């Protein structure tokens, strides 16, 4: 409504604003964030590693290294293969195979 | 013949069930605030 100049959520966060000058309606998207989990053979057997970008796209973490927007300031190179889709999210650092 | 293979009862049994969390569907606000 004209009255109306910001909007909350059912807990009582900020999801959109209007624009102070233009009076348009914005929504405010919370920047991807996530845990890390680093997959380890065990110092015993190998140094390699593999790092698991908790509940995020493949693409946006790409777009985040590219942009020097991903916060942890070590990169895991990618080889193409070596970056998988999972649900649980994007894991860099393992070449997915069909065996099961 | 039903995609996932469940069975009439199993499908029965996921349609009931109702998960409303208050986020915004991912295909991986569902993060909260460092809630994940
Ligand atoms: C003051 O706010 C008004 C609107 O709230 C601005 O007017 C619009 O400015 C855009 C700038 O791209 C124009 O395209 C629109 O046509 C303007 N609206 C109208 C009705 O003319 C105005 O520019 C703001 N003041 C300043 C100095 O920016
Ligand atoms: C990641 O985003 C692309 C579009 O940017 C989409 O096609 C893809 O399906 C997304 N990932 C998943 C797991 O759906």
């Amino acid at each position: 409504l004209p009255f109306q100049q910001f909007g909350r959520d059912i807990v009582d966060t900020t999801d959109a604003v209007r624009d102070p000058q233009t009076l348009e309606i914005l929504d405010i998207t919370p920047c991807s964030f996530g845990g890390v989990s680093v997959i380890t053979p065990g110092t015993n057997t190998s140094n390699q590693v593999a790092v698991l970008y908790q509940g995020v796209n493949c693409t946006e973490v790409s777009v985040a290294i590219h942009a020097d927007q991903l916060t942890p300031t070590w990169r895991v190179y990618s080889t193409g293969s070596n970056v998988f889709q999972t649900r649980a999210g994007c894991l860099i650092g393992a070449e997915y195979v069909n065996n099961s | 013949s039903k995609p996932s293979k469940r069975s009439p009862i199993e499908d029965l049994l996921f349609n009931k069930v109702t998960l409303a969390d208050a986020g915004f569907i991912k295909q991986y606000a569902q993060k909260f605030n460092g809630l994940t």
